[PDB]
């Protein structure tokens, strides 16, 4: 019963530990140690007080703490301030907390207990829950510790705001014991279609997607004071890569929607003509993140408290020398010596992460970017006010400038793979599987035709009541809106001649044509492949047929998993499939069987979504670079069909098609 | 009883009125069909459950319930306002029907009906209005606005520390919840020297009060028929900018520059940091550096170019050259001496007493609507008005003082078109004003810093029953006396009209100023009527009896009127120079015999259903300008007038 303890302490981050926590309404039994100077007469009596009510469950004895925790930077953001990790400060703070947890004995579970009762007694709650979530992620004892949902804990940067005085009137209106019925939300809240951007909106406001970006985050920090933690395999390249699936993806939606390629945000003087009303109020700190008027432009950041004193000059600075290795090949590190460029290296000097060879030179303009674009209407704290949505890794994705900035750091990693001195276009010996021959694709669905993919709406339950700080207990449901698909398989039929006994399967598919209804090129079509799937399997020798379920994706976390029936790392199974149109766009299904031998990696609970995620503890289960065959140009084809020709690769045309009904989720409660 | 049952409507507006009310835990008999669909299911169990423990039931009678359509199209999460057009024709219905109940018990029912229905903030308005008119609720006072809605009138952080209160100090002592008196910009911000002033919580609820009592349109054009309301409008928004104005210039500020170019960029910012339980939602900030732009908001009804201010700011100016406006016949209408202020007031606003709506327009009301939705002008984006948006709100935002100052412009523009007073209308034969002065060090003011607490305990829904104080920061003066030396040489009792006003000795970049320029300055302290013997007399007023304001523990409904505690300005820590002028007029000239008011605070806000209790024009005498554009206020001063050079001092200390 210990880990439900550990679980206990995600609940309700707004209340303090006077109070019960939980459903089953536990009382953590407090001590002089425990106390906060706001409850330093009445505490203790007041915690009597609630731990002998009637329906109060048991009561956790917490082991005395020999040694105070102490916090000196992090107890300097106030607890009804905004945490964001792009800000320098906040980033000290977190590596200071974390160092704390991780820092207590292996296996001395009461003592870390006590430990991260005191840091949530005496921290920011988001700070805390940030923290002890990477502790808990990290540590070798806490393995059977659950991860509260983070939209359970944090509702508030999910919905919309005006769920919440609904939500706190139906708990205090219906007892715990009936069913409140679900609080809809419009499908149309941040705006209507009279603004453009708004027509992506059930994309990019997606409660399972913005989950996942948050999930990624937390597995591949950019800074600790651990570098174990930082340093896990090939994260700077899986940065370039995860990105710039985001952003193929996005793009795939916007045609979609009538509206083209996302414009790279890359001249930095610029006004922005995109604005963004997140319609988010913060729960902890009472203030709504402040929205984005059309028409703005970065101004030189001097927010000293932040940690943030850097100008645009600065900015220009650091990408010039980043420009620069690109155009050389090569970095320069601290002593003036050079080192050969990767995709790697560059992933993590653009981050930057604590990783980078050379901060000093470099800086960290990704970070960076984030930072000027969510202070555009404060920029020295002149009016009071905190950050805006793009620099919370769990509300980013809403705002459509997140794209642009991705865009443009996209198009930096598409520079480096471009230039034939960095990277090298794949030869026929790489690409080529001897004796296995694609002989047909196919999708097929169950109720559905052969190659065409189906699309719907679907209504699902969120229980927000962990995160609804003094309400009455019992589930209080938000019942949202988002895009999924009917369940599909792929069928691959191959002949193998040869003495290839395993394959990797390497699913991607793309629009078939562009904005101007026209075939592209591969040099731009390369960068608007999905990838869909990546698995092993036996090939026997002649006839096979590969049979794979959507279900089955490497790429995704199930439902149940994204939410309450690495965990939270992966895209969401109902977003694995692009909307398409009522009336069906065209789109082409790639497939290639490639060369195990240099597929290969040799190495020794939940589902593992290994393709944006990789897999915990262990190397990036797929030798090829990521992105593979399409992370670079072609040096022999200038289009898919010549492209594809080759014996081991298979394409076929498919139909996406929307079918615009909203059914309930069967998992609903 | 049921007069006084009422009240129980506004306690936790947004909490179901099947719920317990008040501290005393009554309920209220709902009848199943008035549960809200989303309960009916379950009325039997919430009947039960609510009832359980409460102290007393109270009847609801059986009516025929009224059809709510139209005032039921508000959202009841949105916010409301008089100034969007929608919102004009929802609350008129409201009023309506509430007013046409033909008894309390009716008019008690019918509110808990709409109560479950209808946007609170629509429902609180509504209501107060019709227990101010309906004869049956007279002497029945409306529950202070912002104990009902605190959320409008405080920094949103305090919320979340007055719910952590509620719910977990369960026993024992409690400690005010701190209101920040410093919250919406740094001091890198020049407008934030003055924002003590524009945040004041009496502020805000006088101006809130003064535009309940005189609304620009209602359910009946006799609600908004008040006496003298136009030149009302006129007078009482100019006293705010003089006010304002003092204020900026003990703060090292420049006096407030008027928007008159409409396309011009706002430089000044605003970001509220306010939060609505009702709305679920926080206020939008304006940027700075934002413009107006087009209109059209569907929602709202609201749909006009920025063009249209500057067509209707010419027709106002073309109508004061001629001092006649154009009138539906095809005719013109002169601006006449007595009523001409009146007019325009009511033109300007414009209300619905306006001479011709249709051609004049809806100027100032519409400067209002621009200007809270520069950031969401054709609703693409979903968002609610700013803080301009409503007059709970519309003081604490830099903008109001320059928008009321682009006003009053024009109505003085007007107002030196007239003739200057001669000196037979100003003089009253055989009164002289020997000297006029502050007793005590003699003619010094003294300000500084107070702590007084508001209760939230009734406006903080979902929560625990129990007091939950906060504690807010203020101006405060000391109080002090008048003296005043006045000479009857006639041989009878005279009556006298005291008027009592202060203005800068010298304006922004310190330099004396002619009569033209600092009658515009000269805010109003007090008047009053004074029986004058033969010969020599002595007046001590105290400050406390001043017709301008109301007292602190003041907040019959008579909620109007200038909060005592900002009566006079800041001033400055050296010593802030000021010139104490009286004047005494013949009250016989200034009365008006007319007969269980509320007299309190007729000075900004008049008598509620009287006429306003002086014949002169509002602000005499410094209403009308001097010929000599050099002349000075010694040059004005008549013998039964007398000036007094004073100094506000103050000192950077709290009191409690
Ligand atoms: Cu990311
Ligand atoms: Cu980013
Ligand atoms: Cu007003
Ligand atoms: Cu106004």
């Amino acid at each position: 019963d210990i880990f439900d303890s550990f679980e206990l302490l995600y609940d309700r981050p707004g209340e303090p530990m006077i109070n019960t926590k939980g459903e089953d309404k536990v009382l953590f039994e407090l001590t002089e140690q425990f106390l906060t100077p706001e409850y330093a007469n009445n505490g203790l009596e007041l915690n009597n007080r609630f731990g002998d009510e009637e329906e109060v469950s048991r009561k956790i004895i917490l082991k005395n703490l020999d040694k105070i925790p102490e916090f000196p930077k992090a107890k300097q953001l106030p607890n009804d301030a905004d945490f964001s990790l792009f800000l320098p400060s906040h980033q000290e703070m977190a590596n200071e907390v974390i160092d704390v947890l991780m820092s207590v004995t292996e296996n001395q579970l009461q003592e870390l207990l006590s430990t991260c009762v005191y840091a949530r007694i005496n921290l920011n709650p988001q700070l805390f829950n940030y923290c002890y979530t990477v502790a808990i992620m990290h540590r070798r004892d806490t393995g059977k510790v659950r991860v509260q949902n983070y939209a359970e804990i944090f509702p508030a940067k999910f919905l919309d705001s005006q769920v919440f005085t609904q939500a706190r009137e139906a708990a205090a209106v219906i007892p715990k014991t009936i069913p409140r019925t679900p609080i809809i939300i419009p499908r149309d809240y941040t705006a209507t279609d009279l603004e453009e951007e708004h027509r992506l909106a059930y994309w990019r406001e997606d409660l399972g997607i913005n989950l996942h970006h948050w999930h990624w985050h937390l597995v591949y920090p950019f800074s600790a004071s651990d570098e174990k933690i930082v340093a896990k395999d090939r994260r700077g390249e899986l940065f370039f890569y995860m990105h710039q699936q985001i952003i193929a993806r996005y793009n795939c939606e916007r045609l979609c929607n009538s509206l083209k390629r996302v414009k790279k945000f890359s001249d930095w003087r610029e006004p922005i003509p995109e604005a963004y009303y997140p319609k988010l109020d913060s729960l902890t700190s009472a203030r709504g993140w402040p929205p984005r008027q059309a028409g703005m432009r970065w101004q030189d950041l001097k927010r000293p408290v932040d940690g943030l004193n850097v100008t645009i000059d600065d900015m220009e600075r650091y990408r010039r020398n980043i420009e620069e290795a690109i155009a050389t090949g090569n970095v320069i590190l601290p002593d003036k010596s050079t080192k050969k460029l990767d995709i790697d290296m560059l992933g993590n000097m653009m981050e930057a992460s604590v990783l980078s060879p050379n901060r000093d030179l470099y800086g960290s303009i990704h970070n960076n970017m984030h930072s000027f674009s969510a202070y555009m209407h404060d920029p020295e704290h002149r009016y009071l006010e905190s950050f805006g949505v793009i620099a919370d890794e769990a509300t980013t994705m809403r705002d459509p400038f997140f794209y642009r900035v991705h865009a443009w750091v996209d198009d930096i990693f598409q520079s480096f793979k471009e230039a034939p001195h960095n990277v090298r276009p794949y030869s026929r010996s790489q690409l080529e599987n001897p004796g296995v021959q694609v002989t047909s694709v196919a999708v097929e669905s169950a109720g559905g035709q052969q190659n065409v993919l189906n699309t719907f709406w679907m209504q699902s339950d969120v229980n927000l009541s962990k995160g609804l700080d003094f309400s009455d207990r019992g589930p209080v449901y938000a019942r949202f809106t988002h895009l999924n698909h009917r369940p599909f398989r792929y069928v691959i039929k191959a002949n193998n001649t040869a003495s290839a006994r395993r394959t990797t399967v390497r699913i991607f598919i793309a629009p078939k044509t562009d904005e101007r209804n026209l075939p592209w090129a591969l040099s731009d079509q390369r960068k608007m492949f999905i990838e869909m799937d990546r698995f092993v399997v036996p090939l026997s020798a002649g006839e096979n047929t590969i049979t794979r379920q959507s279900t089955e994706s490497s790429l995704t976390i199930p439902f149940e998993q994204t939410f309450r029936d690495y965990c939270g790392c992966g895209w969401p199974q109902h977003m694995l499939v692009p909307k398409g149109t009522v009336g069906g766009v065209a789109y082409q299904l790639f497939v290639m069987l490639s060369n195990y031998e240099l597929d290969k990696i040799e190495q020794p609970s939940c589902v593992e979504a290994s393709m944006f995620c990789g897999l915990k503890d262990k190397k990036y289960p797929d030798a090829r670079p990521m992105g593979y065959p399409f992370d670079r140009p072609s040096n022999s084809a200038t289009n898919i069909e010549d492209f594809s020709a080759m014996s081991n690769m298979g394409l076929q045309d498919i139909v996406i098609k929307l079918s615009d009904v909203t059914e309930p989720n069967p998992r609903n409660p | 009883d049921a007069k006084n049952n009422l009240l129980y409507f506004f306690d936790r507006p947004n909490e179901p009125c099947f719920m317990q009310k008040g501290e005393d835990k009554v309920v209220f008999e709902i009848p199943d069909h008035y549960y809200p669909d989303k309960y009916k299911s379950l009325s039997n169990t919430l009947s039960n459950r609510f009832g359980n423990e409460a102290t007393k039931r109270i009847p609801i009678r059986n009516i025929t319930l009224p059809n709510l359509e139209v005032p039921m199209q508000l959202p009841y999460n949105d916010q409301f306002s008089l100034f969007v057009p929608k919102h004009r024709t929802m609350a008129a219905k409201l009023i309506d029907i509430f007013m046409g109940m033909r008894d309390v018990e009716d008019l008690q029912s019918v509110c808990s009906y709409c109560q479950l229905r209808i946007n609170p903030y629509m429902f609180n308005y509504c209501l107060s209005v019709a227990i101010l008119h309906r004869p049956d609720t007279k002497g029945l006072s409306i529950p202070t606005f912002a104990e009902t809605f605190p959320d409008k009138f405080m920094d949103s952080k305090v919320f979340l520390r007055a719910r952590e209160v509620s719910n977990v100090v369960i026993s024992g002592s409690r400690m005010p919840v701190n209101v920040p008196i410093n919250y919406t910009a740094n001091t890198t911000e020049p407008e934030q020297r003055v924002a003590y002033f524009r945040e004041d919580i009496g502020i805000n609820l006088h101006h809130w009060h003064w535009h309940l009592v005189y609304p620009f349109d209602s359910a009946d054009r006799s609600i908004v028929n008040k006496d003298r309301r136009g030149e009302l409008f006129y007078y009482m928004h100019q006293q705010i900018i003089g006010r304002y104005n003092v204020e900026r210039m003990c703060n090292g500020l420049p006096q407030v520059k008027p928007f008159s170019d409409f396309s011009a960029p706002i430089e000044e910012g605003y970001f509220p940091k306010l939060d609505s339980q009702v709305a679920s939602r926080t206020w939008p900030p304006r940027f700075a550096g934002s413009v107006f732009r087009n209109l059209d908001r569907t929602v709202d009804q609201v749909k006009i170019d920025v063009r249209k201010l500057f067509t209707w700011r010419d027709q106002f100016l073309e109508a004061i050259q001629k001092m006649a406006i154009k009138m539906p016949n095809g005719r013109e209408l002169p601006l006449d001496e007595v009523t001409g202020i009146d007019m325009l007031g009511n033109l300007m606003e414009s209300s619905i007493i306006s001479p011709n709506r249709g051609y004049y327009g809806d100027l100032h009301n519409m400067g209002h609507v621009f200007a809270a939705y520069t950031h969401d002008p054709d609703h693409r984006h979903l968002e609610q008005f700013g803080v301009m948006g409503d007059s709970a709100t519309a003081m604490r935002d830099p903008f109001f003082y320059r928008w009321h100052r682009f006003v009053d412009d024009v109505f003085n523009i007007y107002k030196e078109k007239l003739t200057p007073y001669t000196n037979e209308r100003l003089d009253f034969p055989g009164v002289r004003v020997s000297s006029v002065g502050i007793e005590g060090r003699p003619n010094t003011l003294r300000t500084l810093w107070q702590q007084s607490t508001v209760e939230l305990g009734r406006g903080l829904d979902f929560t625990p029953r129990g007091s939950v104080l906060a504690r807010f920061t203020h101006l405060q003066h000391d109080e002090f006396q008048y003296v005043i030396e006045v000479n009857n040489t006639t041989g009878g009792n005279l009556m006298g009209t005291v008027r009592i006003f202060m203005a800068p000795k010298v304006d922004d970049n310190g330099q004396p100023m002619s009569f033209n320029k600092q009658r515009r300055l000269m805010i109003e302290l007090d008047k009053f009527s004074q029986a004058l013997r033969p010969g020599t007399n002595t007046i001590r007023r105290r400050s406390v009896d001043s017709s301008v304001t109301i007292p602190y523990e003041r907040t019959d409904f008579c909620g109007c009127g200038w909060p005592h505690h900002m009566l006079i300005p800041k001033g400055t820590a050296q010593g802030y120079p000021v010139v104490l002028f009286v004047m005494i007029s013949n009250w016989n000239n200034d009365r008006i015999e007319q007969d269980g008011s509320c007299n309190d605070a007729a000075s900004y806000c008049g008598i509620r259903d009287r006429k306003y209790p002086d014949k002169q024009a509002m602000g005499y005498p410094f209403d009308r300008k001097m010929a000599n554009d050099a002349a000075t206020l010694s040059d004005f001063l008549r013998p039964n007038m007398a000036v007094r050079d004073c100094s506000i001092q103050f000192s950077d200390t709290t009191v409690e």
